[PDB]
């Protein structure tokens, strides 16, 4: 069962995080049934 | 989730993704209506020694 949960905050430090408190709200329960050992975050490219 | 008490308009807000609340001894207090997305406290019926 993969579970996500989520919150979003508006901040306006410019570096580091943050310092405070907030829950974070379940999003979205995922049915997959998959090992999972090893993940990797998607960023998106700049062209000019 | 069957039980008997009273049933109350409620001033609680529950998130999307609750559905009842659970008092100190884990016995439903506070339901989400399934059908209209409201709240109800739900008081237990009077209990008294004869
Ligand atoms: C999940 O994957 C890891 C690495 O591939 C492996 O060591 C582990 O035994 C796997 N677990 C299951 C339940 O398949
Ligand atoms: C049916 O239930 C949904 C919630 O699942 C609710 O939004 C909708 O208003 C209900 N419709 C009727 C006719 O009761």
């Amino acid at each position: 069962y993969f579970k996500i949960y989520s919150k979003h905050t508006p901040i306006n430090l410019v570096r580091d995080l943050p310092q405070g408190f907030s829950a974070l709200e379940p999003l979205v329960d995922l049915p997959i049934g998959i090992n999972i050992t090893r993940f990797q975050t998607l960023l998106a490219l700049h062209r000019s | 989730l069957t039980g008997t008490g009273v049933l109350t308009e409620s001033n609680k807000k529950f998130l999307p993704f609750q559905q009842f609340g659970r008092d100190i001894a884990d016995t439903t207090d506070a339901v989400r209506d399934p059908q209209t997305l409201e709240i109800l406290d739900i008081t237990p019926c009077s209990f008294g020694g004869v």
